[PDB]
DNA sequence: AAAC
DNA sequence: AAAC
DNA sequence: AAAC
DNA sequence: AAAC
């Protein structure tokens, strides 16, 4: 017998509908398309973004980010994948990670949990890589779970927590920033030349602390470049950002005349231009919905830290341009701030930033997506968004905090035989 | 690599009309004949 | 809507029947992607090798390889590589028994 | 009742599609020419199954 | 040490190139469809042997 | 103190002579230049190739291949290198392989 | 001779290795032509029949 | 990536004349003053 | 029935 | 990483 | 002495 | 890897 040895590349329509729902600061997978080496991929996601009904009228738009990343399988199975491709037909089948027995416990990967409880490891691992390289704060430790079953029900069902949009309190300098540096000197002399050197080393430290915690950044610093293969990072193909809005619904009965309900319907469109897939992998598309971090009790630093010194009030450039990072507490910027919770700020930061003001009349008023009490906890707990901080904002519904109905138009120019080349023996 | 964001598609939402892509290609279903 | 039948010559006595059919796309709340729900992935399932797909018999699958409460005893024959020619719609589990959506629940 | 719009599960190949086909061979030889023929007949079967019922 | 410039003797096919391939058949029938498949797999083998190690 | 935090890229002349010798089918390193991330490298090797004196007159020309490859250190130290770059100044010094005690045993 | 490497951007720290290989075509003093050294010639060896090869 | 070969530099060999590149740049040696 |  |  |  |  002679067999159908070739195939000619033709457009494959892998389009599908997406019925989505998530929480406010959690990263969730909304679509995934497995890709073959050599195919060309393009997508047009067009749908509507809705928030759960809110308790009063619209006050603030939320921002939406949609991302499409490419994760080669090699990146996920390493050596094992390489060998699989080489071994070919009799390669040992690929490893499968374990989920918790519930229908929504793999939802973070945008999938229904199979009854067996396992999924392809590349689906779980790709997600972790995406999170650890673009979403955790550079200084937090990577998420290193071996199987989805190690996750809480909120991480598993809704996706991992993302950081807030940058603030003085939301984006402090990295935890271990040094506020001083000693040079061991001799008892009655200092080496003028060693001192010089001392400064050169701290420099190098300081840069890694503030801008280069990641290997890829250290190289760019040298003016070199590093491939996504060099540090195994998911490649960001496309990203769309938008503000979702809508309209208020006027109540009209005897008791609710003078009352409104904000309806957020936002038409959006996520377009990924054609992309050449160099090796077999998954194409992950994720969504993140967030509100600006408006707390109902943030104070202006100068208004809440006692008596004002010359250094704090004068705006003297020689001072600000030359002294160490300032360690501050949650109490210097918040009404119920824990004085025990510290953070390092740049000197003069208070003159480079302005907090939003929420009159005290709004403090526990439901229907506003404001953070009601200052985040309590370690630096990490304060920068990671907590979806419950938004519970009193919406009407209670089964579709969490936001829901979307999208049409994923996706075309892949792949080269596999026709469905009938496939079902015909000859 | 990623870039400009655009869900700013100014419009009232439209009910999802059809799960079949934009550009199709060869035939996918074989059922023994025509089936409406 | 508007249904227009252009002029038609009736060759012999008969009835002219006009019928309607209303349908929704078959979106199930629990369909899984074949590769995500049938165990460990072999070279034949994951690689997209055209010589393989272009040459082996139809693959017999069960309702369980593509559904969360699929009856493993209910089989069906699919074309090899079909999973790379098709994509199911995704319904987040938050919608599972939510009334008001025309989704197939089980 | 009408059928659903085509799916992987909604539009599977016809129920009796054969997944194999035997050619009764002799014990220590096969007829190179009969084999050829074997393939011609299955073809004809296969088409009626998939497209011409 | 490097290899010689290619020759009939200097550039033979890779050591383990198979000179035959068995398909385990049944005693008095062969599966016309399995045979087909048999060929698809060897193909894939053959290519890795000769050009893609 | 303020230190010399920058540098401006300028041409570095790393030219050198090479006095070589080898056997017939063996691959030998004739030059190596360590490169830093972000530099641009160019080379013009120009010399003469001689065979040992032969016993009779020329009969057949030999063929010569000269190759220049780039090998990133990451490729060689893997994870260890990545960490070294990140650790920076106090990184643990890089591993050193062992040779046989002879002058030409790393030739 | 002259070996010229056009400008090259070094993306990350590494070594630039330059190697030489000197070789002669593999002329053996005793190689025979296959057809002249393997016995009696069969139709398959001598005819150049494209369907066989 | 590598390509065309060229030691075919048609010429009689010339004695090596000078180990100093083609394009030089800044000063490298500091010995206290001029030294011939 | 994206067919020698 | 608004960089000698 | 490829120098504020 | 002078490749449906």
């Amino acid at each position: 017998s002679n067999i159908q040895t070739g195939a000619e590349r033709m457009p494959h329509d892998l389009s599908h509908l997406g019925f989505l729902a998530g929480q406010i600061g959690r990263l969730i997978t909304i679509s995934t398309t497995p890709v073959i080496a050599g195919d060309s991929f393009e997508m047009d996601a067009v749908g509507a973004l809705r928030l759960s009904p809110l308790r009063r009228g619209l006050a603030i738009d939320s921002t939406v980010d949609i991302f499409t990343f490419y994760v080669p399988h090699r990146h996920v199975y390493g050596e094992q994948w390489i060998k699989f491709m080489k071994d070919g037909v009799n390669a040992t089948p690929l490893p499968t990670v374990n989920t918790t027995g519930y229908i929504d416990h793999a939802a973070f990967l945008g999938t229904i949990n199979p009854d067996t409880n396992k999924i392809p490891k590349h689906l779980f691992q790709g997600y972790l890589n995406i999170y650890n390289n673009y979403f955790k704060a550079p200084w937090m430790p990577d998420r290193t779970e071996a199987n989805p079953n190690e996750l809480n029900q909120d991480d598993a069902r809704y996706g991992f927590r993302c950081c807030h949009l940058k603030n003085i309190w939301t984006a402090p300098l990295p935890p271990e920033t040094e506020l001083s540096r000693q040079m061991t000197t001799s008892t009655t002399s200092i080496d003028i030349m060693g001192l010089q050197a001392a400064y050169a080393n701290l420099h190098t430290d300081q840069e890694r602390d503030y801008f280069m915690q990641r290997y890829r950044d250290v190289i760019s610093s040298f003016g070199g470049k590093t491939s996504y293969d060099a540090d195994n990072r998911p490649l960001l193909v496309m990203r769309s950002n938008l503000w979702a809005s809508g309209y208020d619904v006027d109540g009209t009965d005897q008791t609710s005349l003078g009352q409104f309900s904000g309806r957020v319907q936002q038409t959006y469109k996520h377009s990924v231009p054609r992309f050449f897939v160099p090796e077999h992998g998954t194409m992950f598309t994720l969504a993140l919905v967030r509100f600006p971090p408006t707390a109902t009790k943030e104070i202006q630093y100068l208004n809440a830290k006692g008596a004002l010194t010359y250094t704090d009030i004068a705006g003297d450039p020689v001072l600000y341009g030359n002294l160490p990072p300032r360690e501050i507490s949650m109490k210097d910027v918040f009404r119920s701030g824990d004085s025990s919770k510290k953070f390092k700020i740049a000197e003069g930061q208070w003159y480079r930033y302005a907090p939003s003001y929420v009159s005290p009349a709004y403090h526990l008023l439901e229907g506003f997506p404001f953070i009601q009490e200052p985040p309590s906890g370690d630096l990490q707990e304060r920068v990671l968004i907590r979806h419950h901080d938004y519970d009193q904002c919406f009407q209670s519904v089964q579709l969490l905090q936001w829901n979307s109905q999208v049409k994923f138009n996706v075309t892949v120019y792949r080269n596999l035989p026709t469905t009938r080349d496939s079902i015909m023996t000859s | 690599k990623g870039k400009k964001r655009s869900g700013a598609r100014p419009g009232r939402p439209q009910p999802l009309r059809g799960t079949k892509g934009k550009r199709k290609g060869a035939r996918l279903w074989y059922v023994g004949g025509q089936q409406f």
